[PDB]
Order: C-alpha cells, then structure tokens, then sequence
C-alpha cells in the first residue's frame, strides 16, 4: 500500500519494496529482514524518514515519519562519546540494531 | 596596605637573624617572591567580590 | 568486521543468525512461537 | 541504583528496574554495568547476562545479540534480540547442535559461511556457557 | 634566646590575629577592616571546609586550625632567610611531635597498640595479620609520621635549594645580576615548583590524614 | 674500612625505595583510573589501595630496616 | 675512610627518587587519561591525583632526608 | 677487606628490593582496574593476585636471603 | 679520598635521573592516549601535562642538584 | 683484592633480579586484567602466562646463577 | 684516587640513560596504541610523538652531558 | 687492581639484565592482553611476541657479553 | 686506581642498557595491542614499530659506546 501510494516519481526512486506483511503478521524475523538488505545499496542515510503508522490507541494512530539516520560520521560527533563505548562497528551495530528495532517496532505499528 | 607593610617587615627580621646570606640567596627568592605579584594583583581584583559578598549573602 | 561482520556481514546478518540460532537452541515448545515470532512475510520486490 | 530495561522484541522483562548491577555479554565480552559505570554503548554478544538487582538477586540471562545501551541516564537498555532467561535453553539441544554446527563448520567454505557455522558454533559456545 | 625566642612568639602571633580576627567579625563591624580579614577565615571556611565535614563538624576546625597553622608556620619560614636550614628544621622537628602527636591525640593516645584500629584496621595493614598491622604502623604511622616531618622539610629543602642554588648561582655570577639573572629567575620560579607546591602537598598530607582519621571516625 | 664500608653501604641500600615510590604510584594511579570507570570508590575500590599501598611499602619499609642497621 | 665513604653514601641514596619521578608520571598519566573518559574533573578525579603525587613524592622526601643526613 | 667488604655489599643486594615492590603495585594496580571492569572479586580475580604478588615477593624474598646471607 | 670520593657520588646522583625521563615519557604517553580518546587537546588535559611535567621535573632537578654540589 | 672483591661483586649482580621481580608482576598483572575481559581463563591465557612467566624467570635464572658462581 | 675517581664517575651517570631509553620506549608505545584508535595519524599524535620524545631524551643529554664532564 | 675491579665490574654489568627481565614481561604480557582481545593467537600477535621477545634479550645478550667479557 | 677503575667503570656504563631492554618491551608490546585492534599490520604501526626500536636501543648504542670507551 505503499507501493500503491508511491509512483508519484516513486516507481523510479524505490529502492525496494516490501510486501505482504499484513495478512499473517509482520515480526522481527521480517525486520531483520528488510533491515539487512536494506543497509547493503550505496543508499544508505539520505536523511529522510521512516513513516509507518504509529499505533496511538485503538482509537487513533498517528502516522509517523522519522529521521533516519546511520552514519556513523556524524554519529561520531556529540554525545557519542558521552556515553562512550563506541565504534562506527557498535554505533552501526546498534545503528543498525534500532534500525531493526525501529523497522520491525513500526511496521509491527 | 597595612597588611603589606606587616609582611615586608617580617622577611627583613628573618633575613638578619641569621649566620651569613649570600646576594645570590636572597636575590633568586626576591625575584620568587617578586614573579607573584603581577599575577596576584590581576586575581586579587577578583578576589575581592567572592568574599564581601559571601558575607553578606551568609 | 570479523565473522559476523566479517569482511562484511550484517550485525543483522550475523545477529539474525545468532538469535536464530538461539531459537534453534532452546526447547521446540518455545519453537512453535519461534518462526512464528520470526516471520518474514516480507516478500520483497524492488517497488 | 541503575534503571534496567532488559527488553527481547518478544518480552520485557525488566523495565528500568532498579538493579544495581548488570553484567553483560556485550561484545566486549562485558563490563557489568555498574551503576557507577560511565554511560557507554553496547553491541550485545551472545553471553549471559546477570541482573543484579538492587534486591539481592542475581538473574540469569543469555542474550545473542542486540545492542544494549548505557545511558548517561541511570538507564540501562538490554534490547536483546534474542532475551532468554537461562531458564529455558535447552542444554541438550546445545550439545546436539555443537556437534552437528562443528561439522559444518568442518563443511564451511565461504567466509561467512564460515563465520556462520562457527557463529553457530559459538552460538552453542555462548549458550554452552550456560549449558 | 632572642632570636629563637622572638621566632616562636611571632608564629603563634600572626595566627592568633587570624584566630581572634574573625570570631570578632560575630557583629562588628564592618567596615574595610573586618569584612577584609573576615574573608581570610571565609578563605578557610571555603576552602578547607570543602574538604571538611567529611569528617564531622566535630572535628572539622580542630583540623583546620592546625591546617593554617602548618601554612602559616610554613609562610613564615617562607620569607625568612636564612630560616629553612636550622630554624624551619627546628620547627619541623618542633612540629615533628605535633605531627606524631596530632595522631597520638585521638589515634595513639586511644590506641597506641593499634592506632590503625582508629586509622585503617583493613586496609593498609592487614587484618588477618598483626604482623602486618605492626609493620604497616610505621608505614601509616612511624615512618609517615617522619615522612611528614621530612614532607615539609622538604617544602623546606625545595625552598631552600632555590634560596642555596640560589645564591649559589650570583655567587657564581656575582656579575650583578647578570647572567646569574637567567639562571636566577628559572630558580624563583623554582620557588613556586618546589616550595609553594611542596608546602601545599605537605598540608594535603594533613588533610588526608585527618581525613583518614575523621572518615574513620 | 669498618666505618667507611658502613657509610657507603647504608647509602646503597636506600635504592631500595625507588621500587616503593613508583610502586606507590602505580597502586593509586590505577585507582584513579578505575574510579573513572566508576563508582564504587568508597568501599570495595578504594578500600583496595590501602591494601595495595601497603604491600609495596611493604618491601620500603624492609628496605628503610637495612640502610637503619648500617647507620646505627 | 670516615671523610670519603659520606660522600659515597649521599650519592647512592639518591638513587631512591628515581621512583618518585616515574611513579608520579604514573600517577599524573592515569589522571590525564582518565580525565579523557571525563566528566569529574575539577572534583572527585584530579582531587585523586594531587593524594597520588603526594604519597609518590612520600617516598622522595622520605629518601633526600637521608641524603641530606650523609652530608650534613 | 673480608669484613669491610661483606657490609658495602649486602647493600647492593637490597636494591633487588627494588622489583618486589615496584612489581607489587603492578599486581595490586591491574587488578583494581579489572575489578573495575568487575565483576568476580572474590575468587577467580583476588585470587590470581594473591597467586602473582607471592611470585612478586619471591624475588623479594630470595634478595633478602642473599643479603642476609653476606652480614649473618 | 677526600677529594676523590667526590666524583664516585656525584655520579652515583645523576641514577636519580632515571624516574625524571622515564617519568616523562609516562605522562606524555598516557596525555597522548588521553588526547587519542578525544577531544579537549587545546586546555584542560594537556594543560594538566605540563602539570605533570612539572611534578616529574622537580624530583630530577633535586636529584641534579645533589649531583652539581658533589662536584663545585 | 682477590677475595675482597668477588664479595662486592656477587652483591651487584643480585640487583639483576629487580627485573625479573617486576616483570613477574607485569606479566601476572596483564592475565589479572586480561580474564576480567573473559573468558578464555582455562587455557588460552593462564596458559600463556605460564610461558610468561617462565620467559620472566629466565633471566633470573641466568642472573642468579652468575651471583652464585662468584661465591663458592 | 684522583685519577681512578673519574673513570668510576662517568660509567655511574651512563646508567642514567636507561631511564630516557625506556621513557622513549612509553611514548611511542602509547601513540603505536594511540593510532589504532584511529584516524588521525599524521598530525596530533605522531608530531607530538617527537615532542614527546624530546622532553624524555632532554634527561638523557644532560646525563650523558654530566658523564662526558668527568671524561674531558 | 688488575685482579680486583674486574670482579666489581662484571657485577655491575649483570644489572645491565634487569631490563630485559621486566621487558620480557611487559612485551609477553601485551600479547596475554592481546589475544584477550581475540582471535590472532598463532597467527600475527604471537608471532610478533617472539619478534618482541628477540628484540629485548638481545639486549639482554649484548649485556650479558659485558658480564663475560669480564670474567674471561 | 688507573687499571683497575676502568674496569669497574666499563661495569656501570652497561647498566644503561636496562632503558633499551626495557623499552623494547614497551615498544613491541603497544605495537601488539595495537594490532589487536586491527587491521593496519603492514605499512602503518609496524612500519612505525620500526621507527619506535629506532630510538630505543639508540639510547642502548650510546650505552654500548660508552663502555667500549672504557676498555679499548
């Protein structure tokens, strides 16, 4: 249904695609999924969102949109350090981990 | 500047009650003393609002 | 970027597989939820 | 005190309790996260993880991977991916697997695949600690 | 006599306008004069009792009293000269039993046998080892007692190397200055990296150890 | 010869405290260090540098016993 | 023998600093790189470092008092 | 010259003091900063210092049995 | 003797120069091991390595004047 | 002369064992704060540091088996 | 004596260069272990390599300086 | 004379292998914090220890053919 | 006091090679917990490794010059 929405010069600038993950559930094991190969495509950050339907109440949802981001460069400024314990191995490893976190938690929204 | 005065004086009697100083001796600690003032003149203009002013907010 | 990011591999990849290969362990009691919690119903095309 | 958020997608099971001291199998191997411990970022490895709660109660843990997370804030993050209290591993399973997972190592021909059987190899390491 | 004599009486004196100034800053005045000298016991009260209580209150200004009284003591053997060699060394060793003794108040005096019992029964000296105990009281005790009195005899010998090499450089290069002045002026700074800092460290020995005695306590 | 090897003995003895001055420094720079890793510092950390200063000077203090025996 | 062996017993003696100047490099180093992992530093950390270089310099005081003793 | 000898001597033999107490602080100072990292204090990490300061002493020990060895 | 024993001490003095350059080593080393970890290179950590410089310095100054008043 | 000197020169060649007294304190140190990285401690490392410290006491079986030629 | 003090007295302040030669060996240890971490390589680091070197070899060209003194 | 300070200098040249002892340590103790890191062991980090290893006794063989020298 | 102090001299200028033993160890010990690190073997921080036991066992040839300067 994105998909379906996206043509709008959004047949062009898909990167992928995924699919059917209502109609028997989504789960980690999907998120992890469209997490890995995901990273793997010289697209990486370009900014830009993670918009999936956040789940409110069962009343409402709101609709979300994201920043995403993965670099581990900019990640390397700020409060990176603060918290130490960092790697653009770990940062990523985490980076990549919330992105799954996220993808999956989203989705699952 | 009372103060001062009081402590210059101090120095003086112990310079003289002793067996023999050297114009080295003295010298060497009068410049070690003398390179602290013009450091303690620029901290001692701040120094003055930590203090009177603890004072009185206490 | 060892053997589970080894020159390259996913921390996914890798984690995935670690994960799964605790589901593999574990008991199959809790294997029925398993694939069950670890679907992948992500069917994929590009667009 | 340190607020322990011990999360797996599939449950929570601690959510930044008071516990005094986590002992982690990051991929730094650990560190057990004092309470005192400066805020750090953590991949998780495959290990086992000690809650040692502020309660007199060491709870035992493997995780396999994940990222745990070591705020500035008294709040520490477990996000495993796979959470499992040692309570339900399965010991036999472990051993069975290792033999086999060996094997295929010994079978093992791409660098990942490698990497792969002797994860899994490990795998049954880090859940053979345990087991 | 004289000398020795009007030594003793000044060092208690210069401290006892201190110690009397500021209980008399109690409502009076102020004025220049007593919100000027009232800082030099807000200076203490400030600084020193950042580190202080700690201990307890108790026995807070007991310590602090000694803490301005060894800078103090130490200041004027700061300007005197020659001072350091033999009248300094006197009250080091004249501060040596009080240095022996500050422990011996509350930590010999109580426990001679064991002062470590006041001091640290498990950690310099080993519990499980009276042995131990007996030799790590000169380790905490006998020998930093006199490391003590060697620790401001060597604010002492730092001090006074800058006075003696001192000197020993303008009697060298008696040139006025001259080049006796570059070598001179690296050993005052000397004044401060040896004295100043060493005199500082040598308090900081009795604020730790009263600190180990009062955190004990 | 018996109050020159006496004079010059005691005083080879006293490099016997250069082991206990770095050791003194090591014990309460490794505390300084693992208090930056934090926070247990009163108790269990701190605690352990009184037992870790007193066993290197341990070996001062047997050493400070020898150059003592051949001054006095 | 009386007059030479004081003067070859001061010189020995002063091979015991040799540990007070590397232990509070030691001392001063792991206050310089455990200041990097931050954030206690004007309290708790470098207040660590001044009882360090104190207790290094407690066998360097201890060590040219008797050195100052083979002199005069 | 056979007694002159044997106390400038078995003060040489005190500066291999030097080791046992500089190596303590080593065995003290690397176990303070790995019960930093934590966790197992007693045993497993204790316990493998108690097993490295007897093999720091050890020369400390043996140097003290030929400095003994040269006065009684 | 006299006027011999003087050059077999002053030398024996500059062996107390080894903790003032091993010293110094130590506390650049770990200052260049704290500015590896990031970032307050300009003040506050290399700052504090010339006061650590210095404190290292001032136990191979003390030990070099001992040295100098052995032989002028 | 003869038998006047190997008594001050048995005695310098015992300061040989600092090295070995300390590098027992480095090596054991390192396996102290290399378990506590865990977990390979059956083997691995404690087995290596029996290769440590076996290289350790190496020279110390070379410097005491030199102290001990100048004796008997 | 007069002649035999000397060549005594500039071997004594040669044994002061194994604290520079060691000091030397920390500094370019902690920036081999201080460029693992990475990135900056040239600049920073590895220029404050010599100026790290250059205070620890500054304790051994005034030892080495202080050994010649007693040769010529 | 001849016979004489040919015995003290070789005991003095045994000291020289105190730096190889404690090197020995802290060359075999990096690589027992090395593989603690994982996995090089038989591979880079303990193939370069024996390269370490070499390069620290043969200062310790160029020292003990000093000690030989004199005495043979 | 001519042949004789030399050979006692030629003893204490090879205790300098105690700074290029012992930093050796520290060298070829950062250069393999720098490696474990990963992955910059070659070109990087053994080519740097090469300039580290550069200016080691430079302070150990200027040892070892010093004492062949006291026997041919």
């Amino acid at each position: 249904k994105i998909r379906s929405i996206l043509h709008r010069t959004h047949s062009d600038q898909f990167l992928v695609t995924f699919k059917e993950v209502g109609r028997r559930p989504p789960t980690f094991g999907d998120a992890s999924v469209i997490a890995l190969e995901l990273l793997n495509s010289g697209y990486e950050f370009d900014e830009g969102s993670i918009i999936f339907n956040r789940f409110r109440s069962v009343i409402s949802y709101k609709t979300e949109e994201k920043p995403i981001f993965s670099l581990d460069t900019i990640s390397s400024a700020e409060s990176m350090s603060i918290y130490d314990d960092i790697d653009a191995d770990v940062l990523r490893n985490y980076q990549e981990y919330s992105l799954a976190n996220i993808i999956y938690y989203s989705l699952k929204e | 500047p009372y103060v001062l005065g009081t402590g210059l004086i101090l120095y003086l009697l112990s310079k003289e009650i002793y067996v023999i100083t050297p114009e080295t001796f003295s010298a060497i600690s009068t410049i070690g003393f003398l390179v602290y003032i013009v450091k303690k003149y620029g901290a001692s203009v701040g120094e003055f609002a930590d203090k009177l002013n603890e004072q009185k907010i206490a | 970027v060892a053997y589970w990011r080894q020159a390259g591999l996913s921390y996914i990849r890798y984690s995935q597989i670690c994960a799964k290969a605790v589901r593999d362990a574990l008991k199959t009691e809790f294997k029925a939820n398993a694939m069950k919690t670890s679907g992948s119903t992500i069917k994929i095309v590009k667009v | 005190q340190m607020s322990f958020t011990f999360a797996s997608p599939t449950q929570v099971f601690f959510n930044s309790a008071n516990v005094r001291q986590v002992d982690v199998p990051t991929q730094t191997g650990a560190f057990g996260i004092l309470a005192a411990h400066v805020p750090t970022l953590q991949v998780l490895r495959p290990g086992l993880v000690v809650v040692h709660a502020e309660d007199g109660t060491t709870s035992k843990y493997f995780v396999s991977s994940g990222s745990v997370t070591v705020n500035a804030d008294s709040s520490v993050q477990l996000l495993a991916e796979e959470a499992v209290t040692l309570d339900m591993l399965d010991l036999g399973a472990a051993k069975a697997n290792l033999e086999k997972a060996q094997s295929e190592l010994l079978g093992a021909a791409d660098e990942a695949t490698r990497a792969e059987i002797q994860i899994r190899i490990e795998a049954n390491e880090a859940l053979v600690k345990a087991l | 006599i004289t000398p020795v004599i009007l030594g003793l009486p000044l060092v208690t004196l210069i401290v006892l306008f201190p110690s009397l100034l500021f209980p008399t800053s109690n409502r009076l005045v102020s004025n220049r004069f007593v919100t000027l000298q009232q800082w030099m016991l807000q200076l203490v009260s400030k600084q020193m009792m950042s580190i202080h209580n700690s201990k307890g209150q108790t026995w807070t200004l007991m310590l602090m009293s000694l803490i301005l009284f060894i800078g103090s003591t130490n200041l004027l053997g700061l300007l005197p000269h020659s001072f350091t060699p033999t009248t300094q060394l006197s009250m080091n060793l004249g501060m040596a039993i009080p240095l022996w003794a500050g422990a011996v108040i509350t930590g010999f005096r109580n426990k001679t046998k064991a002062s470590l019992a006041h001091f640290l029964p498990q950690g310099t000296p080993t519990p499980l080892i009276p042995m131990l105990v007996i030799i790590e009281t000169i380790s905490l005790f006998i020998q930093p007692m006199a490391l003590a009195v060697r620790l401001t005899a060597n604010i002492t010998a730092g001090h006074l190397l800058i006075h003696l090499i001192g000197g020993a450089t303008l009697a060298l290069m008696s040139i006025s200055t001259t080049t006796a002045l570059i070598t001179f002026t690296i050993l005052i700074l000397l004044t401060i990296l040896e004295f100043a800092v060493a005199m500082i460290q040598a308090y900081v020995f009795t604020l730790l150890v009263s600190l180990y005695l009062h955190d004990n306590t | 010869i018996d109050t020159a090897a006496k004079f010059i003995g005691a005083g080879a003895a006293t490099v016997g405290v250069a082991g206990s001055g770095a050791g003194i420094g090591t014990v309460f720079g490794s505390l300084i260090i693992g208090y930056a890793r934090n926070p247990s510092l009163k108790q269990q950390l701190f605690s352990y540098a009184i037992l870790g200063f007193a066993l290197s000077e341990a070996m001062g203090l047997f050493c400070l016993m020898v150059a003592f025996l051949i001054l006095f």
